[PDB]
RNA sequence: GGGAGACUGGAAUUCCUGGUGUAGCGGUGGAAUGCGCAGAUAUCAGGAGGAACACCGGUGGCGAAGGCGGGUCUCUGGGCAGUAACUGACGCUGAGGAGCGAAAGCGUGGGGAGCGAACAGGAUUAGAUACCCUGGUAGUCCACGCCGUAAACGGUGGGUACUAGGUGUGGGUUUCCUUCCUUGGGAUCCGUGCCGUAGCUAACGCAUUAAGUACCCCGCCUGGGGAGUACGGCCGCAAGG
């Protein structure tokens, strides 16, 4: 179980009041995999430096997870598959 | 390489006493475990030649240690070979 | 262009100022000599003994900031913050002409960029933040000389 | 050292390579 | 048409200069080239040819209702200096100067060196 | 010369999230400033470059504005 | 993979055979097999319409489910992978959770014991079937329909895949295996992933016997024919036909697609040759 | 920037589509082939695709060598420092042998934007099978395999001990100026440069990273051509080694 930091940018059209619950469900799998701990922070509706997928503004979410690499990869695959997620980026908050 | 717990368990099972870590039996056991792990890795990545060179170095060191053991005490060499499955 | 050197190879074009590339160019000369109102002839005399090609003053009739410079063989040239004809301009005897374009409004970095991409010996402009006149020239050490009120 | 020796060696090697190119098919038919 | 405010695109290569005045939505309304003002061959790489082309483009934009323009220079320096000076000198007010040169992030292989 | 503000006892950690700490290290054209003009040590210069590139990848800094 | 025969006999010199590694069972499902008899290339009049057909090993037909539209929301488990003689691809046997068995062409990488789901709520793992509206752009699909309900028609061969470029309005632009770009309605279902048995095309058949077993009669060249039989026939000694190449019925070479077909409006750009 | 795998980011080139838009564009020492007038170049918007990763970026890091930098994740090798707990000479070298081995090249299957052997024209020339210009196929790219060569060079085999120093720079430990911020300075271990003693050399030069003083092991040389060629043999699909 290693710590990870996932930064996601979502399209601005969807309402912000649904970002926190919906993202919650996206973590449910990694919650039920191996007893993992999550910390979700949301600072969204910020204009991007460059246009991403015909969009200028985006919602930024930061998720601090402590989980197995396979679980994090599976979660990243699901997040990329979703059509309401413009981009994702996974970092390791360890020495790496 | 191996984690601390695997090294501890290998040393406890193969070490002559509860403290030694550089005894040729313990070194041979650790090298054999590392060799099997590296072989399992290389069965997937066939083109990782650098780790293959590292494996060759480990194999040579294990062979030299077995040579030293067989030169010092034959019975210990036979016991170690039969216990580790080490062909030679 | 630069590789290899021969006897007849074109000599490198060197500006009068020391290079001092954009890296640590800076602005380390800020004169504010005179802003007492003057006429064209008085401004020309203040030019001549200062041995400076251009000079920034404030005009008598307009009350506006202006810059005079040598207009080459045409004589002298006068540039104002807002272009006005000669009649409003205070009477003069030197043969000069007035630049029809107005001094534009732009920032410090934009002014440096315009000076670099336009290659003029100076740029006269109304500063965006200050809202007043300013003349930037490349100095004799490679820095930019920003003359402010 | 001087490149004269290298010039001699490259000339010899070049001539041998040209000869091999000229007689490739004959060597194949006799070999 | 009547477009009071537009942009100026100057492409100064090593052997030609092309000046185009553009309605800011990106639509070219009047363009003059170095070879369009009577030059041909190496003669059109000179700064004087750039001056003539810039003046011609300035007039061909001025009679179309263009008053104030902002310039986007581009290309290795051949006549950019004289191009902007001539754009100003033909009665066309210059708003801003921007150097937008396509700068690759080390992409594509350049042609082999000449000798 | 200049001081590696990170080797000091008050050296803030280098991250790709805090955008101001990186904006103070890139030129007005968005390019990464050289090491000599900054003065930081080689490890901190490399960390700064990596953070700048990551922030560019996550659309936090312009790609040469 | 591919297993190469040793050159023991002149008929086995360069021959090679498909290594049936993915096949997990040697028999088909008895309830999904229908009778099949060879036609010989002869139509309802008994006349030969397609030449070079006839003979060949007897084969049976396994009912393939090209219209997976009923079991939406019902998961299936891949029970076996079998060999279908009527197609180049291999077929997989599904066990739906309700108790129904079906046949589908096995996609690339599908393994025994995998879970196959379908419908709008399905995942994007290989083998899942879902309408093109729910499939994100850029993915690779196969067994694509042409009309909303007609069943899979495109990208059914072995190792063949279709790249979904993008969706606009009610139409999705697909890149066919031929390289041709076509639009199709978004209601058409598609299956995710490439088709398996991609290495099948590298088979060297060795001898005429293998082709005869596959059901291919020998093909006679036109220049060795007589002028009554072929336009290229006749002449003393070997010849090139003495005339621009033509079909045995005289139609000259060139484009034969009938112009102004109703489907011409749905084609973005045709395939290209010699580029 | 040690290696492998997977996913992915932006600038730029090319092409396609749609606007604005005209008569040139392109190229050179100078021009002409060439592109365009059927709407080129230029400018804007959208789309597709391939390759390489500007700034950081250097005589700086890693690797036995070849060599290795867009970002993130997974797996993995080596090195250095300190403590010195542990084994107790287990070390060095290594004929043959095995493995790795730039680029080019070969085989099967893909991909193909830019560059580009071959090949076409244009130009220069007395002649141009070239240098320069316009096009351009293999190839450069990916997967699995072959070959086994380079100015594969530091033209300097591996290990060890000793022999004045001075000054850059990378990594790690610690004492004293002490603000303890500061390349403060000192000490020490491991790298990587420059200058210079003794010493060595035919000289140039090397000089604690020896080409100095010595010990252990291996490879290689015995005038230049003929020739790394012929014959024979081994390997290789072939080129060839």
């Amino acid at each position: 179980m290693r710590p990870y930091e996932i930064m996601v940018i979502l399209d601005p059209t969807l309402d912000e009041r649904t970002v926190a619950p919906s993202l919650e469900t996206f973590l449910n799998v990694i919650r039920k995999d191996g007893g993992t701990v999550d910390k979700v922070d949301i600072w969204g509706r910020r204009r991007l430096a460059y246009e991403i997928a015909k969009h200028a503004e985006g919602i930024y979410a930061v998720i601090d997870v402590k989980a197995e690499p396979a679980t994090v990869s599976e979660l990243d695959r699901q997040l990329n598959l979703n059509e309401s997620v413009l981009r994702t980026k996974v970092l390791r908050t360890d020495k790496h | 390489a191996l984690t601390a717990e695997q090294k501890k368990e290998i040393l406890g099972q193969y070490g002559l006493h509860d403290t030694d870590t550089g005894s040729p039996e313990a070194q041979v056991a650790l090298l054999t475990k590392r060799i099997q792990d590296l072989t399992e890795h290389l069965k997937v990545h066939k083109h990782d030649h650098h780790s293959r060179r590292g494996l060759l170095l480990l194999v040579g060191r294990r062979r030299r240690l077995l040579k030293y053991v067989a030169q010092v005490d034959v019975a210990r060499y036979r016991s170690l070979i039969e216990r580790l499955g080490l062909r030679r | 262009a630069g590789r290899e050197w021969r006897h007849e190879s074109e000599p490198a074009r060197r500006p009068g100022y020391f290079p001092r590339p954009p890296e640590e160019r800076r602005i380390i000369r800020r004169k504010s000599f005179s802003m007492v109102p003057c006429t064209v002839d008085e401004a020309a005399l203040e030019m001549e003994m200062l041995d400076y090609d251009f000079h920034l003053f404030t005009e008598k009739g307009t009350g506006f900031a202006a810059v005079l410079y040598k207009g080459g063989p045409t004589g002298y040239r006068l540039v104002l913050v807002i272009p006005v004809p000669a009649d409003e301009l205070s009477p003069f005897e030197k043969p000069i002409t007035i630049s029809t374009h107005p001094a534009p409004c732009l920032t410090q970095r934009d002014a440096v960029e315009r000076l670099g991409l336009l290659g003029l010996p100076f740029l006269f402009y109304i500063d965006a933040a200050e809202g007043r006149a300013s003349v930037i020239y490349r100095r004799y050490d490679g820095h930019y000389g920003l003359i402010t009120p | 050292g001087s490149v004269i020796k290298k010039r001699r060696k490259r000339m010899s090697k070049k001539k041998h390579r040209k000869l091999l190119r000229r007689t490739r098919v004959q060597r194949r038919k006799l070999g | 048409k009547n477009v009071p405010h537009g942009a100026a695109h100057i492409k100064s290569t090593f052997n030609n200069t092309i000046v185009s005045i553009t309605d800011p939505q990106g639509n070219v309304i009047a363009w003059a080239s170095s070879g369009h003002v009577g030059f041909k061959g190496s003669r059109k790489s000179t700064p004087f040819a750039a001056q003539l082309a810039a003046e011609n483009a300035a007039r061909k934009a001025q009679e179309h209702g263009v008053k104030k323009v902002d310039v986007f220079v581009k290309g290795p320096g051949s006549g950019r200096e004289t191009a902007i000076r001539s754009l100003q000198a033909a009665g066309l007010e210059v708003g801003t100067i921007s150097d937008v040169t396509p700068q690759p992030h080390n992409g594509c292989r350049p042609p082999k060196r000449r000798r | 010369t200049r001081k590696c503000v990170f080797c000091s006892k008050k050296g803030q950690t280098i991250d790709y999230k805090d955008t101001a700490l990186l904006r103070t290290y890139i030129s007005e054209r968005g390019k990464i400033r050289a090491r000599r003009v900054t003065g930081n040590c080689v490890q901190h210069q490399r960390d700064i470059a990596v953070a700048v590139k990551n922030a560019r990848e996550v659309a936090l800094l312009p790609f040469g504005s | 993979g591919i297993r190469k025969y040793k050159p023991t006999t002149p008929g086995r010199r360069g021959a090679s055979v498909s290594d049936f590694a993915e096949i997990t069972r040697s028999t088909p499902e008895k309830s999904l097999v229908r009778p099949l008899h060879g036609k010989g290339g002869r139509n309802a009049h008994g006349r030969i319409t397609t030449r070079h057909k006839g003979g060949g090993h007897k084969r049976a037909y396994r009912v393939i489910d090209f219209r997976r539209h009923d079991k939406d929301g019902v998961n299936a488990k891949v029970a076996h992978i079998e060999y279908d003689p009527n197609r180049t691809a291999n077929i997989a046997l599904l066990h739906y959770l309700d108790g129904e068995k079906r046949y589908i062409i096995a996609p690339q990488g599908l393994k025994q014991g995998d879970v196959i789901e379908s419908g709008a709520n399905a995942d994007i793992k290989p083998g899942n079937n879902l309408p093109l509206r729910n499939i994100p752009a850029g993915t690779v699909i196969h067994a694509v329909e042409l009309r909303p309900g007609g069943g899979a028609k495109l990208a059914r061969s072995a190792g063949v895949s279709i790249q979904l470029l993008g969706k606009e309005g009610t139409y999705a632009a697909l890149r066919m295996p031929s390289g041709e770009i076509r639009r199709v309605d978004v209601r058409c279902r598609a299956t995710v992933g490439e088709v398996g048995n991609a290495e099948q095309s590298n088979i060297n058949w060795g001898k005429a016997g293998r082709m005869r077993w596959k059901g291919k009669r020998p093909t006679v060249r036109g220049v060795v024919m007589n002028p009554v039989d072929h336009p290229h026939g006749g002449g003393e000694g070997k010849t090139s036909g003495g005339r621009h190449p033509v079909s045995p019925w005289g139609k000259p070479e060139g484009r034969t697609r009938k112009p102004n077909k109703p489907s011409d409006k749905l084609i973005v750009r045709r395939r290209r040759t010699g580029k």
